[PDB]
């Protein structure tokens, strides 16, 4: 497969008035580890992550060409966007690759800059946009990730059981796929603050 | 998908099936396969089911602003003369084989095959759709130099239900239509309104 | 999607001598396994200083010489003069190469005189690569005729031979054996003999008949 | 005015007239002039050679067109050697696409038809040249004329400076043209050419340019040492 | 319209090298589109004065100052307007 | 196009003293239906010009288009011209290698017939830009069924008479309904003389069964 | 005046003068006149020859438009010939497209088209010439066409343009064309060619003509030479 | 089809063979392998023929071009690099080239490897063709920089030779070319069937 | 199949490249050199499909160049690494370039950069990299013994190790190696390590 | 104002007429025609003892057998002797010998009225190139010399004078002419001719002279090759 390739494994999960995103850090080719620290969560706002796995090459391009429209909307416009507006603008310029398509499939996890509702979402590599109120996730271990984020995710969770929850949907799942894996970061987003964290995983 | 039109003095009948499959499932059962290009010209559409709407739209476009400059009603000739260019124009992008059919008052009645093409030629009778090669050696054998009205609204019936008993592919209902001079008169047989023919049982 | 070329047959041979060049063809037009005409001449009449070869595909053949009697009289417009044998060659070198990706499925064996009065055979490919020599046999036979010729006029293989120069009468009779050689073997030659000799005087032809089978 | 209806082509004085394109047939009544006549058998030019200096040579005022047509030029020599490559373009593609050679008669309308589109949109100039056409082809030889984009079929046509007179003396001898022979026929052409000059100046090896095509005969410009048969002759001034 | 055009510049800049633009490089981009029309294509000239300020990590704290000539400089203090 | 649907089988030719005639059935062939059966597959171009094409019958009518708009777009001008066929003939040769040359070609393959000055011409054009002349031509199956009788008697006789020649295509057009799978018993024969185009048809070959009877 | 400079510019009493200085161009040149009769219609025209140098058949004003168009010209005849071809192409791209002959009404409305289209812009001028179209078919019957450069187009049963135009369509209305046939047509034609013609000024001209009607079966032909001579000498017995 | 050259303290030796094949059919046996740039620049032939005489042929126009505007001959790194941009652009559309551009420049001599596969690389000895293999082992065993001019000459048609003996399809004649600073000299031409008789 | 190593250390970058040029059953150049100045203290690293490489190569090399002649100061590697990355990256077009590359730079202000980068044009900034058949041989070596902290003199230790493994083990004759390091005081020209 | 396509009540563009109106600005050339060969004399005149003498060039190289003279507005010779060198190596590469001089002339007046500003491919000439040629070659029907002036119109000579001198010095080439002069006496001539009309001192330093011979290529005089000449004055 062309999107299993270089591997990949990012997921979101909802809480209670806070979200967390968490994602691989292994960048590899088909066999091949090169490195072990590789960046596909960028930031696009205070409160507002975007988290793209799939081809890596495909992650550096649509975050660069979307780095370029999100700080002309921003500069032409005066404000931090909402999320719901991130959506349909990755949809668009996905979109526009239609029959050329990027391979990645984005999620976004973030919060409201105004009302603060929490926000989740994924993409296809394509441009649907798929809003759910429990978790997304995406990558070559979509299978492992939705067998642990079925049991684990329970609604309306304080920040540390969404840590944690997140934490062990993203470790089991990660440590049952080959070509994923090798360390990962966790990001919480809050109210009044961002907690960055890595865990420890297998490295084989 | 069986679709006919006979010739007579004064006029045209048209006859279709009404069972659109993709596969070997029935998507409809009721389509109607007969589109007015102008008052009393109708063309009819086997094949591939996008080509034949999208290019008679196009027809009815310069057709009907064409009418409008030359103050007149519209030669059937004419309307076939835009699908030849036309359909000959795409014809590598087109699997459409249209049989157009109607009435003029320069001319009479006219039915002119328009095969898979972009060529034209105007026929006394002219049968089309996948059902089309069960009734060739029917309507060989039966059509008339001259029929009437009735006649040829029974030959059009019984020529569509021997073809929608023997093809898989068609059935339904029959939708016949009479064009002539005082307009087009359009009918339904279902049922036990279409002629029935006993099958060959052993005696 | 349309296979574009059909092997229309035939062999050209062109021989440079001391002070003239001959040039022959058959007349035979073949598809496979028919036989569409029997009087087809092959020798196309450029200038009064060079006769043109064809062989290969038959609709290139019409083509180009249709491009190359254009190309004469632009030069007779724009300079004042007739071109030279070695000025029509490189100019059909850059007309057979700038058709580099859809290639002119033509052989061209182009005859006749240079400016100083002896004998230039230039033998080309479809693609335009082309080099000048004594003699050269062309088109579907050529590995029936080019192996005698390696005999005959460049005289390999033989001890104690004098090496003669090219005169008219022996090369005629070596055109006609080695057509008939031709015929006798590959059923895509035959049916007549056309020979044009370019010679200060003119152009003159000399018909002879092959197998007609 | 004169001045604010003699800036563009394509502004109609109020007397139904277009000042730049009666402007334009000056640069054909200032040139040099040209003689053309015909046979039923040939087409023959008779044109002054300008040069300019006299250790210049002298202009071409007869250009090779195709085998079987040559023109002439009087005025703007750079637009009517424009129309000679065009007529070349066209004569090329005729023998391309048919296998035959384009009737005279067709191309010199589709002359016509190309110098009329600059006299009708805005920023463009007529072409300032008008010419003699010699050509033979099925139906004979020929002589038109064409800066107004109109053409003209003629028996014996003579334009340029001073053609009056040479336009009279062809009025008077026209009747002869068509049973002479190609050595008389070229000798009223000079006559009537020499009609148009001072009269101290006499036709030379060098000034007098002469095209000649037949049945048989190509076409051919005829120069200071061809000119000599044909200059001997004649009847003086 | 200019300074529309001078987020353009700007972010096309950071599209391509991933780096925030120097200075002085958005002003003789903008210059030279402000010269483009003063010579040809026929339409009138824009009529503005734009003053510059920007950091970058090459020279700190800079200032500019442009016409609709196209020039620039760099400034410690200047003024332009009324008086 | 890449795909010929509506089809023309064999047509003829052969050079007379005093002109050309051709012949060709009245048959459109879909695969192996006999689907169109009164077509006419000869083009009358001028007074002294003809033209019969097998192959893909689209592409006819769209030449019938272009060539009668060419003789009359001619005709407008009336200055005494007319095409000779040589002329149509190479321009058929230079339109269908043009086609040829975009990849799109026109599934054709043409017989050009005509009479001017005093001599026949006869002219073959394919889909491909082959072009020559003949004392005698055949299309299709007609070039391996009847243009050996073609040759064969052009060879003891190079000129015929008009009642010859009619007689040796009509023996021919027997041979081809005998033994071509896509021909049809209602033909059509066209000559050009002195006097212009005639077109003469529908006719009919009459059969000999006879060894039928020749089985046991 | 300032506001004659530009087809493209109304003038403050509402008239566009490049149009009305072109439609002084028209009367400039030489009448011809068209008579639409029961079955036919025949064209006449004056056509000068101003040196008798030129052969017979320079500067035609009668154009082939479709095999069953003619057409008459008056004015500029450069620009009569560019819309001469405009109507060529015209009825050629309508033969291709609709497969049968061009109805004269639909012709005219494009070529009045075409001539409008030029007198609204200052990167053109206007055209400076009239002309005039007939035809004839089975089911249509005959038909005459006018076009001023204007471009406003009207159906007539009798004209005249160019520089003789009131003289010639006051001696055309004393006549009874709707039931004449046209070989009796030619001959009032040939008549009022010669009456209106200016034989003090602008000496030594031919007489051109041609019909389209039944008797040619709608094809549009010239006149044979027996007949336009013998009313030529009808017209020179009239004329006295 | 087998070339070579190899730079050395007295300039550029050039060799090359003269058989030109259609298959299993060959077709000429004198074909000017070296083709002849201008008064001191040598390209040649590996490959398809025409494909390297056309590009070559415009190289020589590109440099006369050159030496008309900018008054000076072009060096081989320049000439040969844009020998490189002209073919770099046709990959993958099958062209077939093998090329070495030899001249003598202020670099001294000159010998750089171009081919349709767009590789351009410098070096001291090279050889391309089908039969190039074979001329490889002869050349090296023999080669060092302090080579004599005949010497030379006896190595490069001893390989050119032993090239021709192992390959069938190579052969025709050898062609021996001599660059020096003051311009290129032909030295032989031999064939096959003679050096066979001589070694 | 063409060798690159590089190794970054804490403020030198040291790379190396194999110095052959093959023809599909022999070399053609023994003194082969695949590093190509950029400017005074970045160079890119260029091995893949022949004629991509050095055309690609060099029309990075002429907007560094052009960028310094417009500017008058360099481009950080950031900066270049990132440009080179989206020359190459516009891939899905009618250019692609199977190009594999490894760049060095030093900048003032971050130090030592090295970054890794494949015909994909992913961009990967390591401590360590290599490619060709030969990586997969002596990336095992490089995380065996490297420590962030290494001096030059435990890298050229190490890369000798590395070449030593490439002499040993790997298929290809890979004999000759070109070494250069890169620090503050630009671009230093290394011994030749041999076979 | 007025198009550059307007036509005077005499029949000419006003822009024709002005750029021979700048042709008689330039420095004036000299070119003579003999049988073994032409020769070409220019003055550079010299403005300023800063200026190197040896930059300016005002006789060229276009082929190896082809010279040519220009004078006026040097800056438009550029544009059209680019154009005629790239005509005469494209008939080199695509005929394979040398083209004529006459051809060579012709291409080169051709784009001499290809001006103009509606029709305009993107960026292409608005006026008259205001430069008047003298082109001496050798070809296979020998040595010969063209003339070309501003109004596209190009002919045969055998010597012209060009320019703000012209005038007299074309009655002076038409004193010293004869058919029979060789080419060393022509040089001699044409140096006495322009010395005659020079304002400047006639050294090596500001003039430049070039032959073309049948048997040698173009050979631009050097220093001393003009000096050896000019001490005859």
């Amino acid at each position: 497969s062309i999107m299993s390739y270089n591997g990949g494994a990012v997921m979101a999960m909802k809480g209670k008035n806070c979200v967390a995103i968490a994602a691989d850090r292994r960048f590899g080719i088909q066999a091949q580890m090169v490195t072990t620290d590789f960046q596909k969560i960028f930031p696009m706002g205070d409160r507002l992550y975007i988290g793209l796995a799939g081809l890596a090459t495909d992650v550096q391009t649509v975050a660069q060409r979307l780095k370029f429209r999100l700080n002309l909307y921003e500069l032409k416009e005066g404000r931090q966007i909402k999320p719901y507006t991130l959506m349909s603008m990755v949809a668009n310029l996905l979109y526009e690759k239609r029959f050329g398509p990027y391979y990645t499939e984005p999620v976004i996890a973030g919060l409201d800059p105004k009302t603060f509702k929490p926000f989740i979402c994924s993409l296809d590599l394509i441009g649907c946009p798929m809003v759910t109120d429990d978790f997304v996730v995406s990558g070559t271990c979509a299978e492992q990730m939705y067998g642990m984020c079925e049991s684990l995710w329970e609604p309306n969770m304080d920040p540390d059981h969404l840590f944690e929850t997140i934490s062990q949907a993203m470790l089991n799942a990660v440590d049952r796929d080959a070509v994923s894996g090798m360390g990962v970061i966790v990001h919480i987003i809050e109210k009044d603050k961002i907690t960055t964290r890595t865990l420890k995983a297998r490295m084989d | 998908t069986t679709i006919m039109a006979v010739q007579f003095d004064g006029g045209v009948v048209l006859g279709a099936d009404s069972r659109t499959t993709t596969g070997s499932y029935i998507a409809n059962r009721v389509t109607d396969k007969l589109t007015p290009i102008h008052d009393r010209i109708f063309c009819c559409r086997s094949g591939s089911a996008a080509d034949t709407q999208a290019v008679a739209d196009a027809v009815t476009y310069q057709l009907g602003f064409h009418s409008i400059e030359l103050n007149e009603p519209p030669l059937v000739h004419t309307a076939a003369s835009l699908f030849k260019e036309m359909c000959y124009r795409y014809r590598e992008d087109l699997m459409a084989g249209i049989i157009i059919a109607g009435w003029d008052p320069q001319e009479g009645g006219q039915v002119y095959s328009v095969p898979m093409g972009g060529m034209m030629v105007r026929q006394s009778f002219a049968i089309g759709g996948s059902g089309s090669s069960y009734i060739y050696g029917y309507v060989d054998a039966t059509y008339r130099e001259g029929m009437t009205k009735e006649e040829c609204l029974q030959f059009t019936a019984n020529a569509l239900a021997l073809a929608m008993e023997r093809d898989g592919s068609s059935g339904g209902v029959i939708r016949l239509a009479a064009i002539a001079e005082s307009g087009v008169e359009r009918q339904v047989l279902l049922g036990d309104q279409i002629p029935k023919f006993a099958v060959a049982t052993l005696p | 999607r349309f296979s574009p070329y059909v092997f229309n047959g035939g062999t050209i041979l062109a021989i440079a001598g001391e002070d003239f060049a001959i040039v022959a063809s058959d007349t035979r037009l073949s598809e496979g396994f028919s036989i569409h005409t029997r009087d087809s001449p092959k020798c196309y009449k450029l200038t009064d200083k060079t006769v043109i070869g064809c062989s290969g595909f038959h609709g290139d053949c019409l083509t180009l010489t249709k491009i190359i009697e254009a190309r004469l009289k632009m030069y007779k417009h724009s300079n004042n003069k007739a071109m030279t044998t070695g000025a029509i060659a490189a100019m059909l070198s850059t007309i057979l190469y700038s058709r580099r990706f859809f290639p002119y499925y033509v052989y061209n064996i182009i005859g006749g005189l240079d400016e100083e009065g002896k004998g230039a055979v230039y033998s080309f490919d479809p693609v335009g690569s082309y080099q000048r020599d004594s003699f050269k046999a062309g088109g579907s036979a050529s590995a029936m005729l080019q192996p005698l010729l390696d005999n005959q006029v460049g005289f390999k293989n033989m001890q104690n031979v004098e090496h003669v120069p090219l005169s008219l009468d022996r090369a005629m009779r070596l055109v006609k054996d080695v057509f008939i050689s031709a015929a006798e073997r590959d059923v895509y030659t035959g049916d007549a003999l056309r020979i044009c000799i370019v010679t200060k005087e003119g152009i003159r032809e000399e018909t002879v008949s092959l197998r007609k089978d | 005015f004169r001045n604010q209806y003699d800036n563009d082509v394509t502004v109609w004085s109020p007397q139904g007239r277009i000042h730049q394109i009666e402007y334009a047939m000056e640069a054909v009544k200032q040139g040099s002039a040209t003689v053309g006549l015909k046979s039923k058998t040939h087409a023959v030019l008779v044109a002054l050679k300008r040069a300019q200096s006299e250790l210049a040579a002298h202009q071409k005022k007869i250009l090779h067109v195709d085998n079987h047509i040559g023109i002439s030029i009087a005025g703007l020599t750079a637009d009517a050697r424009l129309l000679c490559n065009f007529m070349r373009q066209e004569c090329l593609d005729s023998r391309f696409v048919f296998d035959r050679p384009l009737p005279v008669s067709r191309l010199v309308s589709l002359i016509g038809s190309k110098t009329q589109i600059p006299t009708q949109r805005y920023g463009r100039r007529p072409y300032g040249v008008g010419l003699l056409i010699a050509g033979y082809d099925d139906m004979g030889p020929h002589i038109f004329q064409t800066p107004s984009a109109n053409y003209f079929d003629c028996r014996a046509m003579s334009i340029g400076a001073r053609s009056q007179s040479a336009r009279t003396y062809l009025e008077r001898h026209m009747s002869e043209f068509m049973e002479c022979n190609l050595n008389e026929l070229v000798k009223h052409g000079l006559r009537a050419l020499r009609e148009t000059l001072p009269a101290e100046q006499d036709l030379t090896t060098k000034n007098v340019s002469i095209g000649i095509v037949g049945k048989d005969l190509e076409f051919t410009i005829y120069d200071d040492d061809d000119v000599s048969p044909f200059l001997e002759g004649l009847e003086e001034r | 319209v200019l300074t529309n055009e001078l987020r353009l510049i700007a972010q096309r800049y950071l599209l391509q090298y991933q780096e925030p633009i120097p200075c002085e490089q958005l002003v003789t981009a903008l210059c030279d589109i402000k010269q483009a029309y003063t010579q040809f294509g026929g339409k009138r000239p824009f009529g503005v004065s734009l003053l510059y300020i920007g950091w970058d990590k090459h020279y700190g704290f800079q200032l500019y100052q442009s016409d609709p000539s196209g020039n620039y400089g760099g400034w410690k203090a200047t003024c332009i307007g009324n008086n | 196009t890449q795909n010929p649907m509506v089809t023309g089988t064999s047509v003829l030719g052969v050079k007379f003293e005093g002109g050309v005639v051709i012949a060709a059935d009245m048959l459109g062939s879909y695969g192996s239906l006999a689907r169109f059966r009164n077509i006419s597959r000869i083009m009358r171009v001028n007074n002294s010009t003809m033209l019969g094409a097998s192959g893909d019958y689209a592409d006819f009518q769209y030449l019938k288009q272009v060539l009668g708009q060419m003789v009359i777009d001619e005709e407008l001008l009336g200055d005494g011209h007319s095409y000779s066929p040589r002329a149509i003939h190479s321009w058929l040769t230079r339109a269908m290698y043009s086609r040829r040359s975009k990849m799109n070609p026109l599934w054709n393959t043409m017989v050009i017939g005509g009479y001017a000055d005093g001599e026949s011409f006869l002219g073959y054009v394919d889909m491909l830009g082959v072009a020559y002349e003949a004392p005698s031509l055949a299309t299709g199956y007609g070039a391996y069924l009847a243009q050996p009788l073609l040759r064969e008697v052009l060879e003891k006789q190079p000129v015929l008479s008009q009642t010859e020649a009619r007689d040796l295509v009509e023996r021919c057009m027997r041979v081809l309904y005998y033994r071509d799978a896509r021909s049809y018993n209602r033909f059509q024969i066209a000559t050009v003389t002195e006097k212009g185009v005639e077109i003469e048809g529908p006719l009919s070959t009459e059969t000999n069964w006879d060894i039928a009877h020749m089985i046991s | 005046t300032g506001y004659d400079l530009s087809a493209s510019t109304f003038s403050p009493d509402g008239r566009v003068f490049q149009v009305e200085y072109a439609m002084k161009a028209v009367e400039n040149s030489s009448t011809a006149i068209g008579i639409r009769c029961k079955d036919g219609v025949v064209f006449g025209v004056e056509k000068l020859v101003l040196s008798k140098l030129y052969e017979e058949g320079s500067n035609k004003r009668l154009f082939n438009v479709d095999r069953h168009v003619g057409m008459a010209v008056a004015g500029l005849l450069a620009d009569a010939r560019s819309l001469a071809d405009i109507a060529r192409e015209e009825a050629s791209n309508f033969r291709s497209n609709f497969g049968y002959n061009i109805p004269l009404k639909h012709l005219a409305d494009r070529v009045a088209m075409y001539v409008h289209a030029y007198t609204l812009y200052s990167a053109v001028r206007p055209f400076g010439c009239s002309f005039m179209l007939g035809s004839y078919s089975v089911n249509d019957g005959a038909q005459l066409y006018m076009i001023d450069p204007s471009g406003v187009s009207y159906g007539y049963w009798g004209c005249a343009i160019g520089k003789a135009r009131q003289a010639a369509k006051t001696e055309i209305e004393k006549l009874q064309m709707k039931e004449m046939t046209c070989r009796d047509i030619v001959k009032e034609v040939a008549k009022i060619i010669y009456i209106v013609h200016d034989e003090v000024k602008d000496k030594a001209f031919e007489l051109e003509l041609s019909w389209v009607g039944e008797l040619t079966n709608g094809r549009h032909e010239i006149v044979p030479k027996d007949i336009r001579e013998e009313a030529e000498k009808y017209a020179k017995e009239s004329l006295k | 089809t087998t070339t070579l050259a190899f730079k050395f303290r007295h300039g550029v030796i050039v060799a090359a063979d003269s058989r030109a094949t259609a298959g299993a059919y060959i077709a000429s046996q004198t074909v000017k392998k070296v083709i002849e740039i201008n008064p001191y620049l040598l390209g040649t032939m590996a490959g398809g023929a025409a494909d390297c005489s056309f590009w070559e042929r415009l190289l020589a126009r590109q440099c006369r071009i050159y030496e008309l505007r900018n008054k000076e001959r072009i060096s081989v790194a320049a000439a040969s690099k844009l020998l490189a941009n002209m073919v770099y652009q046709y990959k993958g559309m099958g062209l077939s080239m093998g090329t070495m551009i030899c001249g003598w420049d202020k670099r001294g001599p000159g010998l750089y490897y171009v081919d349709s596969e767009g590789n351009r690389i410098s070096g001291a000895t090279f050889s391309v063709g089908s039969g190039s293999v074979y001329a490889y082992g002869v050349m090296d065993r023999g080669y060092s920089y302090d080579l004599e001019v005949e010497q030379a000459y006896d190595l490069a048609r001893r390989a050119i030779y032993q090239a021709t003996y192992r390959d069938a399809y190579s052969g025709g004649a050898v062609n021996l070319y001599h660059v020096r600073e003051d311009g290129w000299i032909r030295v032989s031409s031999d064939n096959v069937a003679d050096l066979h008789e001589k070694y | 199949m063409e060798y690159l190593i590089g190794i970054q250390g804490p403020d030198y970058v040291l790379v190396a490249s194999d110095r052959v040029a093959a023809s599909n059953i022999v070399q053609m150049k023994d003194d082969h050199d695949k590093m190509f100045k950029m400017s005074e203290k970045i160079l890119l690293l260029c091995v893949g499909e022949a004629g991509d490489t050095v055309q690609f190569a060099e029309y990075i090399q002429k907007n560094v160049q052009l960028y310094k002649m417009r500017n008058g100061y360099e481009l950080s590697p950031t900066a270049a690494a990132n440009f080179t990355r989206r020359n190459l990256a516009d891939l899905r077009s009618r250019t692609p370039y199977h190009v594999n590359l490894l760049l060095a730079g030093y900048d003032e202000h971050e130090g030592p950069a090295l970054y890794y980068m494949d015909y994909l044009a992913a961009l990967a900034k390591a401590p360590f990299a290599a490619h060709g058949y030969g990586a997969f041989l002596t990336l095992s070596i490089l995380d065996r013994y490297y420590t962030p902290t290494i001096s030059r003199e435990r890298a050229v230790e190490l890369l000798r190790k590395c070449l030593e493994e490439l002499q040993k083990r790997f298929i290809l004759n890979l004999p000759t190696f070109s070494v250069r390091i890169i620090d503050k005081n630009g671009i230093h020209d290394l011994d030749n390590i041999s076979f | 104002d007025r198009g550059v396509n307007t036509f005077s009540p005499e029949g000419r563009l006003f822009q024709v007429e002005y750029a021979i109106e700048a042709i008689k600005l330039g420095s004036t050339a000299i070119g003579i025609q003999t049988s073994e060969g032409v020769c070409l004399a220019v003055e550079k005149r010299i403005t300023s003892p800063l200026m190197e003498p040896s930059s300016i060039e005002k006789i060229v190289e276009i082929d190896a057998h082809i010279g040519c003279a220009m004078s006026g507005l040097i800056a438009d010779a550029k544009t059209l002797i680019d154009k005629a060198r790239v005509e005469t190596q494209n008939h080199w590469f695509t005929y394979n010998e040398t083209m004529t001089v006459e051809s060579v002339t012709q291409a080169v007046s051709n784009l001499a009225l290809q001006f103009g500003e509606e029709d305009a491919d993107p960026g292409a000439m608005s006026r008259p190139f205001g430069v008047a040629l003298l082109f001496g070659g050798v070809d296979e029907k020998g040595p010969q010399l063209f003339h070309m002036d501003p109004s596209g119109t190009f002919v045969q000579c055998d010597a012209r004078a060009i320019g703000s001198a012209s005038e007299g010095a074309q009655s002076s080439l038409q004193e010293v002419y004869h058919k029979s002069m060789t080419l060393k006496e022509a040089i001699k001539s044409s140096l006495i001719i322009l010395k005659q009309v020079m304002e400047e001192k006639l050294n090596a330093t500001n003039i430049e002279l070039a032959t073309v011979q049948p048997g040698q290529n173009f050979h631009m005089f050097t220093k001393e090759e003009l000096e050896e000449v000019i001490k005859d004055i």
